[PDB]
């Protein structure tokens, strides 16, 4: 149910708030993405 | 070989792909036997 | 970079023909020139479309998450 961030390599829904480091649950790989929006998006099909 | 000495962590065996994304400098350590 | 659906020039469907064509080459060991005619691609506008596609998507897929 939900998520927020992600690990570039070991793609694993993660997340946290301020001063929670910027690492991952396993992969140190301090990168982290920000997975899609819930607000669905629409497109012109042309 | 390339290394990333960052405070709050060891020294990661740095890599291209990451130095780019992170805006680091894909460099490395220079060591010489200083004799006294 | 995935087969184009339909040719830019005349618009004739061509999205399907990708896999079929790749076979008429590998398996049915034919030559492009014929493989294309086999798939019903008449004029060059349709021919050039398939004959020239560079299915990059494959190298893309080969990445990870
Ligand atoms: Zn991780
Ligand atoms: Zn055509």
């Amino acid at each position: 149910a939900t998520l927020k961030y992600i690990c570039a390599e070991c793609s694993s829904k993660l997340s946290l708030s301020r001063t929670d480091a910027v690492r991952c649950k396993d992969c140190g790989h301090r990168i982290l993405l920000k997975a899609r929006t819930k607000r669905l998006v629409q497109f012109e099909a042309r | 070989k390339p290394m990333v000495n960052e405070s709050d962590g060891v020294t990661h065996a740095l890599y291209p792909q990451e130095a780019r994304l992170r805006n680091l400098t894909y460099s490395s350590g220079l060591f010489v036997d200083v004799k006294k | 970079m995935i087969v184009p659906v339909r040719c830019f020039s005349c618009g004739k469907v061509v999205g399907d023909k990708w896999e079929s064509y790749l076979n008429l080459l590998q398996e049915d060991e034919l030559d492009e020139g014929t493989a294309l005619s086999r798939l019903g691609l008449k004029r060059y506008c349709c021919r050039r479309m398939i004959l020239t596609h560079v299915d990059l998507i494959e190298k893309f897929l080969r990445y990870n998450p």
